[PDB]
């Protein structure tokens, strides 16, 4: 018979529910890092390719990857791009803004790791012909550009595996930090600009090379597309 | 400004966050549900607060930063019947219409949407945020352009410092301010706040807010007793305080006004604080019985001609009284006499 009171009470209770549901944005688990760990560990176990004894501070040395390159010649690598989805690659990291500040070392370690990746990719772009020469030493390969890009991104993936092996205990969050996001955005700008000013001799391998599931998973993860699992 | 007839607008204070539950597909004349959903946002920052998993109904979701377009007029918006479209707090004229309905959920009601349809979700018992200034507390600054980051702090903490980059255009500043003000009005207890901007810009922002609330009221929104206070009025309040008010109360303006509310009625006159707080637009008050305030006016208006002023307005009487007071006091100048002429009716 009456009106208003129902609507007013419902609106008030919904307002209280909204102010409570604000706090619902906390997350309980991440998946991107889990995919990273899964793919890295699977490839390492399947092919022992984790000759993981090198840091990102310098370019990888062909002395540690000659047989790796020889094996890589077996597969086809036309699916692999040339540039890097740096923003996409490092997006999972920003999610770990701990509530208040559990330990300030977390944020600074994140910043330091981001800048380390920045310098690593800058050096990789800077010494591109150097790597072309070093990997032509062991013998020419039709997909030499694919091999170089894959080697660089695989070294980076192994290093990121080791780095993030130390943080997965913590809790992610749906809302990434603003500061970390801005740093990542500007660094992605820098990296993409550095890579876009080059020329690459892409090769098409029309032979039906053997398709390894771990290889294709690693390829898709490298280009940071997480539609793999 | 003449809004197209396909737009549906919902306005509510609690739209600072995206309202996932309310988004639904639309059907064109083809009578086929469209599952490709496209969304727009003011700045790329808001993209980081739209879950791609909060839309189980829809097959695919594409997000874009709403960047103003010039090649298409608002009179005849472009039609893309291949995807539903839903806007969020738009700040420039809408230019793209999806199939069938096109909802626009916003917390700000500018001129561009005024002539569209409307469904306001009004609010109950809003809290009034408290404005003050430091001249003893742990000030907690907040990123105004992205308030969604500091939601927990806003819920919990008390002091807050509005902070704006110089990049932000006026419109985005207004939108962020409205977001934070709605957050406060939904808060469980009043929160203290200040702005780190030049005073003139603060006045411009408050004028914008006043006109926004005027439009909201003209579309039927429930009135809110919480509103900003003009800076000149603030200076008057500070002078009154310094004259007699020793401390700095949280709602000292409300304190003054209620301290005179206690006397408005029995003496039947406006407290001069209200008068100075306000050409024409003369204010009054009421009781359940029929009587005005300023002269004890009848409910109609200022009477046109009630009685002559022969005994007063004549220069002889005013001069005689002036000479009498001057002689009695020993003055030579500095005293002015005015006839009692503002006598509407006893």
């Amino acid at each position: 018979d009456y009106e208003k009171e129902s609507k007013r009470r419902k609106l008030e209770d919904e307002d209280f529910l909204k102010l409570k549901a604000l706090e619902f944005s906390k997350d309980i688990v991440n998946e991107k890092l889990q995919k990273i760990i899964v793919v890295t560990d699977g490839m390492k176990r399947l092919y022992e390719y984790c000759n993981c004894k090198n840091s990102l501070e310098t370019l990888p040395s062909a002395a540690n990857y000659g047989s790796l390159l020889k094996r890589l010649n077996l597969y086809n690598l036309d699916h692999i791009e040339m540039n890097v989805n740096f923003y996409e690659l490092l997006f999972p990291l920003t999610l770990y803004n701990d509530n208040d500040n559990s330990d300030k070392t977390l944020s600074h370690q994140l910043v330091n790791y981001i800048f380390l990746a920045s310098n690593y990719f800058q050096n990789c772009a800077k010494n591109f012909n150097y790597m072309r020469e070093t990997f032509n030493v062991f013998g020419p390969f039709k997909q030499i550009d694919f091999m170089v890009m894959f080697v660089i991104k695989f070294n980076f993936l192994c290093d990121m595996r080791n780095f993030a092996k130390l943080i997965d205990e913590l809790v992610p969050n749906k809302q990434p930090n603003m500061r970390i996001h801005s740093v990542l955005v500007m660094r992605d700008k820098i990296v993409k600009l550095a890579f876009s000013n080059l020329q690459f001799q892409t090769f098409s391998k029309k032979d039906k090379s053997r398709n390894t599931k771990h290889l294709q998973r690693l390829i898709m993860l490298m280009n940071a597309n997480y539609n793999v699992i | 400004m003449e809004c197209p007839f396909q737009i549906q607008v919902c306005i509510s204070d609690r739209f600072f966050a995206f309202p996932h539950n309310l988004v639904e597909p639309q059907s064109d004349v083809g009578n086929k549900l469209i599952e490709n959903l496209i969304v727009y946002v003011p700045t790329d920052d808001d993209r980081l607060y739209i879950d791609k998993k909060q839309f189980p109904k829809f097959n695919s979701v594409l997000v874009y930063r709403h960047e103003h377009d010039v090649n298409i007029d608002s009179r005849s918006p472009k039609k893309t019947a291949s995807a539903t479209i839903v806007y969020w707090n738009p700040l420039v004229p809408i230019t793209e219409i999806g199939a069938g309905e096109t909802r626009v959920f916003s917390v700000l009601l500018t001129n561009n949407l005024f002539y569209c349809n409307t469904m306001i979700v009004h609010h109950e018992n809003p809290k009034c945020p408290i404005e003050f200034t430091y001249p003893k507390s742990n000030l907690r600054p907040i990123a105004c352009e992205i308030p969604l980051s500091h939601f927990k702090e806003l819920v919990e903490s008390n002091d807050f410092l509005l902070c704006f980059n110089l990049e932000t255009s006026t419109m985005v500043k207004i939108l962020s301010l409205k977001r934070i003000f709605c957050i406060f009005q939904y808060r469980k207890q009043p929160a203290r706040y200040v702005i780190n901007l030049p005073h003139e810009e603060i006045d411009n922002l408050y004028n914008k807010l006043n006109w926004e609330r005027t439009r909201r009221l003209m579309k039927g929104d429930v009135p809110s007793n919480c509103a900003t206070v003009n800076r000149s009025s603030l200076k008057y309040i500070k002078q009154a305080q310094s004259l007699l008010g020793i401390p700095d109360y949280s709602q000292t303006v409300v304190d003054f006004v209620k301290m005179f509310q206690k006397i408005i009625f029995p003496y039947q006159l406006v407290p001069n604080v209200i008068i100075k707080l306000n050409l024409f637009c003369k204010n009054d008050s009421i009781a359940i019985s029929s009587s005005g305030i300023v002269p004890i006016n009848m409910p109609d208006f200022s009477p046109p001609n009630t009685f002559d002023y022969s005994d007063y307005a004549n220069r002889t009487n005013i001069n005689f009284v002036t000479q009498r007071v001057l002689t009695d006091g020993g003055f030579s100048s500095g005293i002015t006499v005015t006839p009692v002429k503002y006598n509407y009716y006893l």
